[PDB]
């Protein structure tokens, strides 16, 4: 009820950003939202004196038919000021479940700081350019601001105090518009205790971390092995050994002397079985000096393995990954690969969040183009992370498979 | 006297850290002065200006042209940044036909709109007096001015706050905002419809808003923003391309700006052979000869521009319909309509600046481009017809390493088809022979060898003089092709040479990609294997190229 003063970075100038064209019925969709929310004064709507704009689009969460207004909050998030720390809880990812929980209804009874507003300009664009665009500024706490969960964090602390005085086996944090709640219960228990927890909230996406881990590196077994096996053993045995220290693949080499036909069954020597037992054991160990650096941006890689496969690595140093893992999920995507990608990144950000309270910066395997145009159709997250495209088809593919 | 509604201003700071503008007042003819004190007079006995007094530090230069001419410019420099809407304007092909339309131009359009008076005194400015024997005349402005910064955006805030209620109130019309006119369109009668601009225009004059008075001043056909605006269609204005014997950079700019402009109706317009002369621009004199191919390439665009061709207007009830079809040289043309031969309006596409591409992926592009265009004008995505196979997009797609999207589509076969020309094969070919080969070369005296050897004895080395080290392995894997059956595997440690062929160009901009390409598609199956280089793997010869 009482508004908290809040300002730019120095040297920084509100957001500027160019409003991307909307279909039709994304555009009503978000008439209809934004004149709702104007009568229940939410948002106002503001003249020319206003220079500041940022983008907004429409969607559709999960098992809703219902259209939800996103505001793309990234540009204003990274020109607002740093707010200050809660260290991460690491045990949430040590949990047996996790239930992520929409919040966002919360923050549209804390009024937002008045000199702040024009910041939180946005605009519902016209088709064909024929009338001037429908321009609004937040007078609530927005969704997807950075700054509206820092507001909201004692607030939130208060609200949650009994629950966690209650089960303090329940680990609860916070993202965006996201409430994460890891427990070790069983799931119809789990359920209930959501159900509780909602209520509580009321009057005022299972996801198991224990099934996902980490994943090495698998060399073939196999009785007979062709040229062709064997070299691509070496390939895969001298890229790995740009991450583990005591690979060696001269006995193996040895076997390829000569010019032979690939598809020729070559029987392995005594030593080149020894070097690949040496190899298997080196690689069973985890990476010898792995670290998380706070202060240092998280890269994510995803490679498209063909039949909705998809893996994907989480690293900040090359070749020190902190996380790898294997996204093959089938829902509704079959023919789409843009569907199957933007699910993925969502997952992937949503472990990210998870694990170390913060996005990674993505390079898909995908046109800018592409992507551009469709990405948004697809998006079903209140967040959005950074990204960037690669145009240079990777070698290391069928070595993460 | 009938109370005119208020209009409430809209409030303007300067930007952060200036002040307002002070410039020195230009020193002017007598006949000038005259000319500026009359027409400031009866500016003042309407109310736009009044006289200040010696208070205000601010000045503004004027100048008479009788017109008389503010100067703002400094002011503009230092007024703060407005909202402009304007960013892009209507397209025709998007509008919907209407059996009623009608124009109305505001007159005193910045004038009619009061000015935010903490502001006011920034907009001063003075007229020098006869010899200079007494003060200057001082004035400022009251209402937006003409050439300032933030009138457009002010005036078509307060014009838009405005127009809502009976926007409103009438349904059944459609009113389109642009600057200083409004255009209203409607399925009704022509009487009715003419009852409701009278209704329109007296809603406006409530507010103290002007529009013509008589019949209005302009009717169909509507001459807007190089279109040619009919009743049932649409069109540009008439072309206008110079013909002279001596061409500059400047009017090679013009002649691709006419054309691109030509193009958006007049479908086959290609601009290649004229943009291909505007490398090494910024110099804007300067005489560039024409070859054959943008000689016949100009004759081609006199020839479409020969006979005139409408568009038609757009109908909701009826789908929307992209068709593309392929030119040639990263050229694509696409028409879109809804009723065959009734194009609703067309366009081109070029390919980007590439070493390699193929044309599976500028078709991919050229949709992505359509698609945005489309839901710009129509605001929906429209059903495309391409001249590809289904099972050729469906082997691109489930082969490619990128993922890639296309809404949905139907197979029209106009030829040229698009088609993949070469398929490499995910596993070793049982029976092929094996080319192991390699390439290097001298980084000094860029002398170096590319060739291979075989599991059955076959060898060969060739030296090179002016090449690289990519150049050679490339070299070694055109070799391998040249002296190989319809099947072979090839074995190479270059991940330059593996990374070129895996991105699966149909043509490049390097002679000896393109013939290897030629290679692969005279081949019945190829199988390219990767090994790492100098790791004593056996059959893999840098040793027969270090020579
Ligand atoms: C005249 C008119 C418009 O008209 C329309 C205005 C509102 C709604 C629907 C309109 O047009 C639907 C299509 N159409 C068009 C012309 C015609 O004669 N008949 C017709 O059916 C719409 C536009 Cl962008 C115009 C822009 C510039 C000028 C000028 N000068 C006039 C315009
Ligand atoms: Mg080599």
């Amino acid at each position: 009820i009482e508004t908290v003063p809040v300002k730019l970075k120095p040297g920084m100038d509100g957001p500027k950003v160019k409003q991307w064209p909307l279909t039709e019925e994304k555009i009503k969709a978000l008439v209809e939202i934004c004149t709702e929310m104007e009568k229940e004064g939410k948002i106002s709507k503001i003249g020319p004196e206003n220079p500041y704009n940022t983008p907004v689009f429409a969607i559709k969460k999960k098992d809703s038919t219902k259209w939800r207004k996103l505001v793309d909050f990234r540009e204003l998030n990274k020109r607002t000021q740093d707010f200050w720390g809660i260290p991460h809880p690491a045990g949430l990812k040590k949990k047996k479940s996790v239930t992520v929980l929409d919040v966002g209804d919360a923050y549209f009874s804390v009024p937002l700081d008045e000199d702040f507003r024009k910041y939180t300009a946005f605009t519902i664009p016209s088709i064909n350019n024929e009338t001037p665009g429908i321009r609004y500024q937040y007078n609530v706490l927005p969704q997807g601001w950075k700054g509206s969960p820092a507001i909201f964090q004692s607030s939130m602390t208060k609200i949650l105090e009994p629950f966690k005085k209650q089960n303090p086996d329940i680990v609860i944090y916070q993202y965006m518009d996201d409430l994460y709640v890891g427990s070790d219960l069983e799931i119809g228990q789990h359920r209930t205790k959501i159900e509780e927890l909602r209520q509580h909230l009321l009057r005022w996406y299972e996801l198991h971390p224990d099934k996902w881990t980490v994943q090495p590196i698998v060399l073939p077994e196999k009785d007979s092995w062709t040229v062709n096996d064997i070299q691509k053993l070496v390939g895969k045995l001298n890229w790995a050994s740009q991450i583990y220290p005591g690979i060696k693949v001269r006995q193996l080499s040895k076997l390829l002397r000569g010019t032979k036909a690939l598809t020729e069954v070559i029987p392995l020597t005594e030593e080149a079985e020894l070097e690949l037992a040496e190899n298997r054991e080196i690689l069973k160990e985890p990476v010898h000096g792995v670290y998380y650096d706070p202060s240092k941006d998280l890269i994510a890689e995803i490679q498209k393995q063909g039949q909705g496969q998809w893996t994907y690595q989480i690293y900040q140093e090359p070749f020190k990954n902190l996380k790898t893992g294997k996204y093959a999920r089938m829902r509704g995507a079959h023919t789409n690969d843009v569907k199957q990608l933007t699910e993925a990144v969502q997952k992937i950000t949503t472990e990210s969040i998870v694990i170390w309270g913060k996005t990674p910066k993505f390079k898909l395997p995908i046109q800018k183009e592409t992507w551009e145009t469709w990405w948004t159709e697809y998006w079903q997250a209140t967040w959005i992370p950074e990204w960037e495209f690669v145009n240079t088809p990777p070698l290391v593919k069928l070595w993460y498979q | 006297m009938v109370p005119i509604s208020p209009i409430e201003t809209v409030p303007v700071k300067l930007k952060p850290g200036m002040d307002g503008p002070k410039v020195k007042q230009w020193p002017l003819t007598e006949e000038k002065i005259k000319a500026l004190v009359e027409i400031c007079t009866e500016m003042e006995k309407e109310g736009k200006i009044s006289k200040i007094g010696p208070e205000n530090p601010y000045n503004t230069p004027v100048f008479a042209i009788w017109r008389k001419l503010v100067d703002f410019r400094e002011l503009n420099k230092r007024t703060q940044d407005f909202w402009e809407v304007q960013l892009g304007i209507p397209h025709p092909a998007g509008l919907k036909k209407k059996k009623s339309v009608t124009v109305l131009d505001v007159g005193d359009a910045y004038f009619s709109v009061p000015l935010d008076e903490d502001f006011r005194k920034y907009t001063a400015f003075t007229i020098p007096s006869i010899n200079n024997e007494t003060p200057g005349i001082r004035y400022q402005y009251n209402v937006l001015p003409q050439g300032w910064k933030g009138s457009p955006a002010i005036f078509q805030s307060s014009m838009t706050k405005i127009l809502e209620p009976f926007a409103a109130q009438n349904p059944d019309i459609v009113i389109y905002q642009y600057m200083d006119d409004l255009y209203v369109g409607s399925d009704l009668e022509i009487g009715q419809h003419r009852t409701k601009i009278e209704e329109l225009r007296q809603h406006l004059l409530r507010w103290g808003l002007t529009t013509p008075d008589k019949k209005h001043q302009k009717e169909p056909p509507f001459l807007w923003m190089g279109y040619e605006l009919h009743p049932d269609k649409w069109t540009v204005q008439p072309i206008v391309l110079p013909e002279k014997d001596s061409w500059t950079v400047n009017d090679i700019q013009k002649l691709v700006g006419k054309l691109n402009w030509a193009s958006q109706i007049y479908p086959g317009i290609k601009v290649r052979q004229l943009s291909k002369l505007l490398r090494g621009t910024k110099a804007l004199t300067e005489v560039i000869p024409l070859t054959e191919e943008a000689e016949l390439e100009l004759a081609e665009n006199r020839e479409i521009l020969k006979e005139p061709v409408h568009g038609v207007y757009y109908d909701p009830s009826k789908d929307l319909i992209a068709e593309i079809q392929k030119q040639g040289q990263g050229q694509w043309t696409y028409q879109i309509y809804q009723e065959p031969f009734k194009n609703l309006k067309t366009g081109k596409y070029a390919r980007m600046r590439g070493a390699h591409t193929n044309d599976v992926k500028q078709l991919t592009e050229a949709v992505q481009k359509i698609t945005t265009e489309s839901i710009v004008i129509w605001g929906k995505t429209p059903k495309f017809k391409l001249p590809i196979q289904k099972e050729t997009w469906e082997t691109w797609w489930t082969e490619y390493w990128q993922a890639t999207w296309i809404p949905e589509w139907e197979f029209v076969n106009t030829p040229p088809l698009v088609k993949l020309w070469y398929q490499l094969e995910k596993e070793p070919i049982v029976g092929a022979e094996t080319f192991y080969v390699d390439g290097a070369a001298n980084r000094e005296t860029k002398l170096g060898k590319a060739g291979y050897v075989t599991n059955k004895g076959r060898q060969k080395v060739v030296p090179l003089t002016n090449t690289t080290n990519q150049k050679t392995e490339l070299q070694a894997i055109y070799l391998a092709l040249q002296d190989s059956g319809l099947e072979v595997n090839i074995v190479t440690d270059s991940q330059y040479a593996l990374g070129i062929i895996q991105a699966q160009p149909d043509k490049s901009e390097s002679e000896l990609v393109n013939q290897i390409i030629e290679q692969l598609i005279k081949k019945e199956k190829v199988y390219l294997a990767w090994v790492p280089a100098h790791k004593g793997i056996g059959g893999n010869e840098q040793v027969d190229k270090l020579v």
